[PDB]
């Protein structure tokens, strides 16, 4: 669980600084305030929707991440897809030890 | 297709020339220290800044990244050979 946590801390360190260019060879540095102007351009809206509104767009991104933190700790039924991986395996062995 | 070795430059997200911001049509502005250029995204082919590949959107006091230089228009390659040609030939009648 340590080197797995280092692989997924290198995807986030390249998609922030380099963008999407490290998946096709050399990794090229780019500012994050300019990479976001290329994600809007691939949707259909122009570049000026971000640069002319850089203030309120930043606050929506930070507040949306903070709402994720409370959503995960609200209930334990959100992670049911991963719990059934270990629950199906653990109860498969308990049936096998009572076949004796 | 795979890109080969690279070269770093200095950038700015917009251009203000006459009090109005200018945004590139494709690519983003780069420079090597003296004067600026607009370039493709996957091949270093510098080009001069011209109205044909820049569009205007509002005035230049709303975004943090603004630098100062000149922007060109495709009419002064013509009008300097036209308006100055028209202005010079009309001055010989005022002399007498
Ligand atoms: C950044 O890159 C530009 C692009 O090459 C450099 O501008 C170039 O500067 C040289 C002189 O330093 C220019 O050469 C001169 O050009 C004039 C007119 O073309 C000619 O009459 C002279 O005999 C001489 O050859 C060159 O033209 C010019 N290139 C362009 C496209 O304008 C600039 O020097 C670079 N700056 C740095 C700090 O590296
Ligand atoms: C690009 O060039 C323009 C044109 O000069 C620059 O606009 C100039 O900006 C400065 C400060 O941003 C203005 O100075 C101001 O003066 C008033 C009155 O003294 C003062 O109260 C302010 O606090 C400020 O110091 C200057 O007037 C203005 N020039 C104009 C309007 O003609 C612009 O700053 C340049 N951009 C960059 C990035 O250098
Ligand atoms: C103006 O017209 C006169 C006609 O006598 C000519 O001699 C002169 O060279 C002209 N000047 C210019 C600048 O065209």
């Amino acid at each position: 669980d340590e080197m797995i946590a280092q692989y997924t801390s290198a995807l986030l360190a390249g998609t922030i600084t380099s963008g999407w260019t490290f998946g096709a060879g050399p990794a090229l540095q780019i500012p994050f305030p300019m990479q976001m102007a290329y994600r809007f351009n691939g949707i259909g809206v122009t570049q000026n929707v971000l640069y002319e509104n850089q203030k309120l767009i930043a606050n929506q991104f930070n507040s949306a991440i903070g709402k994720i933190q409370d959503s995960l700790s609200s209930t334990p039924s959100a992670l049911g897809k991963l719990q059934d991986v270990v629950n199906h395996n653990a109860q498969a062995l308990n049936t096998l030890v009572k076949q004796l | 297709y795979v890109p080969a070795q690279e070269k770093n430059f200095t950038t700015a997200p917009a251009i203000c020339h006459d009090g109005k911001a200018h945004f590139p049509r494709e690519g983003v502005f780069v420079s090597n220290g003296t004067h600026w250029f607009v370039t493709q995204r996957n091949f270093y082919e510098p080009q001069i800044i011209t109205t044909d590949n820049t569009f205007v959107s509002g005035n230049c006091d709303v975004v943090i990244g603004i630098v100062n230089n000149t922007v060109y228009d495709p009419l002064q390659p013509e009008l300097d050979s036209f308006k100055e040609e028209l202005d010079k030939y009309f001055k010989n009648h005022t002399s007498p």
